[PDB]
RNA sequence: AGGACCGAACCGACUAAUGAAAAAUUAGCGGAUGACUUGUGGCUGGGGGUGAAAGGCCAAUCAAACCGGGAGAUAGCU
RNA sequence: GCUCGCCGGAAGACCAAGGGUUCCUGUCCAACGUUAAUCGGGGCAGGGUGAGUCGACCCCUAAGGCGAGGCCGAAAGGCGUAGUCGAUGGGAAACAGGUUAAUAUUCCUGUACUUGGUGUUACUGCGAAGGGGGGACGGAGAAGGCUAUGUUGGCCGGGCGACGGUUGUCCCGGUUUAAGCGUGUAGGCUGGUUUUCCAGGCAAAUCCGGAAAAUCAAGGCUGAGGCGUGAUGACGAGGCACUACGGUGCUGAAGCAACAAAUGCCCUGCUUCCAGGAAAAGCCUCUAAGCAUCAGGUAACAUCAAAUCGUACCCCAAACCGACACGGUGGUCAGGUAGAGAAUACCAAGGCGCUUGAGAGAACUCGGGUGAAGGAACUAGGCAAAAUGGUGCCGUAACUUCGGGAGAAGGCACGCUGAUAUGUAGGUGAGGUCCCUCGCGGAUGGAGCUGAAAUCAGUCGAAGAUACCAGCUGGCUGCAACUGUUUAUUAAAAACACAGCACUGUGCAAACACGAAAGUGGACGUAUACGGUGUGACGCCUCCCGGUGCCGGAAGGUUAAUU
């Protein structure tokens, strides 16, 4: 649930917490863990390539299963877990053959729930089956775009996709963006919505909270000198130019999709 | 007042030492230059 | 097993000093100058063969050379290896 | 509980008067569990870096570092 | 040598880094030392640094670096796989005393430990580049158990006072002892043991994981401290022999108890929070190829082994970074009285008086003290000074986002002695007595020790938070919501950032950014996400598309290469 914190200090006043009691209070499943060091938004050349990244808390990498290939074995949900690496919540599941995996926790999922992947699998939340097997009009998440690759669409805290149509070898998806997209009908998808839907209701409430999430502060181009940004300079507050990136490209409207290879799959762009 | 030079032997060697100079071309040229000049101490190496 | 020639080349000299004299008289320990490359076991072997005397143990150390100035010109003395060789109880050395 | 309070260390540098000091002193001053501070090592290189942005900082040097070279640049000027 | 004075969370002690002989001894005083110099971190000569257990080396890896092939690139070269390097992190082992002019966990004395070989007898499944476990991990908070350490008493030794008193409830000093081995406690974690099966752990697995079934409630792991031993020892106040006045040799009492107590240890624990918290080896374990009655494994016992390098000295400084014998510099140690305290004052241990002195006692300057009467009249401005200053209790407005405002404001008490109470409330806790699955056990018990806070009565002073220390307060108002950041060295702000808001892009080989490219970041993320721009908590809100941009359209006009 969301929780407005009492204003016992400025910087706590405007805070809203998103508290799920059902998460695991404990150390995660260590076998599925692995190291994940921070970039600072800097590439192999050592240059900053994406500004405003830096610092934040040390995080491990949970090995989430997005490919979801344990066909026919039924699994049961052991617990839900906090993943620092994503807006969603993860679920530690236990297959009957003794293997455990992390999966995106869907909306209704909880400890004790049974889930299943496969063509034969049942059409219920958390189950995963090819979209030619999934009825039209259903909500799914963790959608593969290429068969066998692993889910790439609809992984964020409260996303999902609509299968609006199945026309032969393809099905047409309604993406969260509003973009309509063809996808091969043999690609895989998980039933239901992804879990942590009130994720958006949280409000950080202070500068430090943003820092905790590895976000360095943002300087406005207009606050700079001309040598730095197109917006710089001006005695007092001047802005007599069309908005642009630090690299001179228009920002308020100018489209930038250039991919002519996948134009065919886009049924309708978002609006 | 913390002045610029804050010595550290290892750091000195890695930065300027013989092997470092050897590693890259430009360093090798520097070495060659110094040899030509007649430098007694070719490198920072003690 | 150390070669005789190497053994002979190990031992440079006896070291005379107050501390050395004290070590000799009290702890039955001789203080030698030895080759800088000479290891402890080597030194011991050489002691045993060339002075004909049982060794308990050898401690070694490296003496660094002093920087001196002859007139205006600076110059450094050689470094050299010192060895305290402790000799078995009752071992009297000439 | 807290980018909570008072307050030493520690980090800073608002007022004041005054070469031991190429930016210090003393007296006061701000923060002091955090967007803190600090050691060791690492990476980013010059129209390039980094920048909670002051054209700041990049070895007492910055509206384009230093070293060497073109080079005895050119100087209707002194 | 005796006085005086200063530091004492340092101006003491020990290290790292950095320096590199500055260490110690003798000797010299030209130069160096802001003066003199017999002295010196100066000159010259000699001496000095001892390790299986400290550190490096070594095994393991992080960020990162290099990188066979490889991909890419006019050349140079870039990226990067396998790999290999890389500590600031993980990985076996030593303590006490004595000694040098100068080293010591390194020498000596005592008492230990480690992990390798080799050989043994005893046994008999060993075996990895592979599987599993472990190592292995955050912040804050709270206690409880402890010790370091300190105080008092007891004990032991010495003393009987340069001036009134001082054989006592008097004075001074000491009252220390390790690692190791044994015990396995306060406490923490977990249900154990056996059997059966199984699409999992790249193959196999007796291991892990998962299913069942049986049976017992104690099983294991961890763990400070204490106790015992170590120790008939060592050390020991000071006494006694020699004296090159430096010291050397002999000798040696007591060596207990209580209370208090860390920020250190149990604790890598427990509780809790969200921001969700290295890796690999060592270590344990499982098997595979293999080998097969051999090797290898574990078992004790014997022997050998532990190489190499560092070890002096300075290290908040006269030895490092600052041109100087001139501010900066990470870690560890942390006594007493008062105190909340690592603040502050005075002291201990220890270390210093800052390498020019001597006079004088003009102006003027600096740093301080006090000041009649006035009390901001000063001044751009109360700048600077002065003032406030503690604990407890009473009391406290507007406004408010109901948290605040608020230590609002303002007041009262405060010393010492006695009594309550030859020391209370509390804390601690010995004997005795009882229980007992027997121990570091549980009950009862209260000796002794410690010990606030209050009330009443008296008492001194001008003054009792007496020194050091230690808020000035209130009223209206602009700006910025707030904590933060900034022009190293004239600007700390109303500037930047901020949480929040909005627009816009981006469907993943994402947009974008660095890269002739390969590739990398974005992100091991996927529209509840990421990028860009503006605005900037919260509250109430928030006409013009002509111009320039952007988006969409494509009927016509115009229009490249080409032909």
């Amino acid at each position: 649930a969301v929780v407005k914190c009492k204003p016992t200090s400025p910087g706590r006043r405007h805070v809203v917490k998103v508290v799920n009691p059902e998460l695991h209070k404990g150390k995660p499943f260590a076998p599925l863990l692995e190291k994940n060091s921070k970039s600072g938004g800097r590439n192999n050349n050592g240059r900053i390539t994406t500004r405003h990244i830096g610092g934040g808390h040390k995080q491990a990498y949970r090995i989430v299963d997005f490919k979801r290939n344990k066909d026919g074995i039924p699994a049961v949900v052991e617990r839900l877990e906090y993943d620092p690496n994503r807006s969603a919540n993860i679920a530690l599941v236990l297959y009957k053959d003794g293997e455990r995996r992390y999966i995106l926790a869907p909306k209704g999922l909880k400890a004790g729930d049974q889930i299943q992947s496969g063509v034969d699998a049942a059409i219920k939340p958390g189950n995963t089956l090819p979209m030619r097997n999934i009825p039209v009009g259903s909500t799914v998440h963790n959608v593969e775009m290429k068969p066998g690759k692993g889910g790439q669409l609809a992984r964020s805290a409260g996303t999902y996709v609509q299968i609006v149509a199945r026309d032969g070898a393809y099905v047409t998806l309604r993406l969260r963006s509003g973009e309509m997209r063809k996808v091969e009908a043999d690609c895989r998808a998980t039933l239901g919505e992804v879990g942590n839907a009130e994720h958006m209701l949280r409000v950080l409430g202070k500068a430090g909270a943003a820092r905790w999430r590895g976000v360095r502060p943002t300087v406005r181009g207009t606050a700079m000198n001309p040598v730095d940004h197109p917006h710089g300079g001006g005695e007092g507050r001047n802005f007599g130019k069309h908005p642009v990136t630090p690299w001179g490209v228009q920002t308020k409207g100018k489209k930038t999709r250039s991919n002519k290879r996948t134009d065919k799959f886009i049924v309708r762009r978002r609006s | 007042m913390k002045r610029t030079f804050q010595p550290s032997v290892l750091k000195r060697n890695r930065s300027h030492g013989f092997r470092a100079r050897m590693a890259t071309k430009n360093g090798r040229q520097v070495l060659a230059r110094r040899r030509a000049k007649g430098r007694a101490r070719l490198t920072v190496s003690k | 097993m150390i070669r005789e020639e190497r053994l002979l080349k190990v031992l440079r000299a006896p070291h005379v000093s107050e501390k050395a004299s004290t070590a000799m008289e009290k702890s039955n320990t001789i203080v030698l100058k030895v080759a800088k490359d000479a290891t402890k076991a080597e030194i011991k072997a050489a002691v045993q063969k060339l002075f004909e005397v049982e060794v308990e143990v050898v401690n070694t150390l490296v003496v660094k050379g002093k920087v001196k100035r002859h007139g205006q010109r600076i110059g450094r003395r050689s470094d050299w290896k010192k060895a305290y060789v402790t000799l078995k109880e009752g071992q009297n050395l000439d």
